[PDB]
């Protein structure tokens, strides 16, 4: 009831449309520095 | 040769003292510092994580 008809977009008035998410799936690839050892730095007598 | 007999049996007492040097050698104290090698640790940080910068008007 109002001029502006036909545009493409997606206005804040009601984005969820009834639903209680949006959900998206992936994979997820990390290549952070660890502080973790190579089993070095550790006392003579490391053993059972 | 039979001498080593007659030294075990006469010297004997030194079981008694060297038994003495252990039991109080334990109650004495010893620490062996182990050390941080010469390569030093450190951890990252106190990192604790919440929502980013929202876009408020």
């Amino acid at each position: 009831r109002t001029r502006t008809v036909n545009l493409y977009g997606l206005p804040a008035a009601n984005p969820n449309n009834g639903n209680e998410y949006y959900e998206i799936s992936g994979r997820f690839s990390l290549i952070s520095l660890v502080p973790t050892n190579d089993d070095y730095q550790t006392p003579i007598m490391n053993s059972v | 040769a039979s001498l080593i007999y007659r030294q075990l049996l006469t010297n004997s007492y030194s079981v008694d003292l060297y038994d003495e040097i252990e039991q109080i050698g334990s109650g004495k104290t010893q620490n062996v510092t182990i050390n941080p090698g010469p390569f030093a640790q450190t951890r990252y940080a106190p990192v604790n994580w919440d929502h980013g910068e929202i876009n408020d008007s």
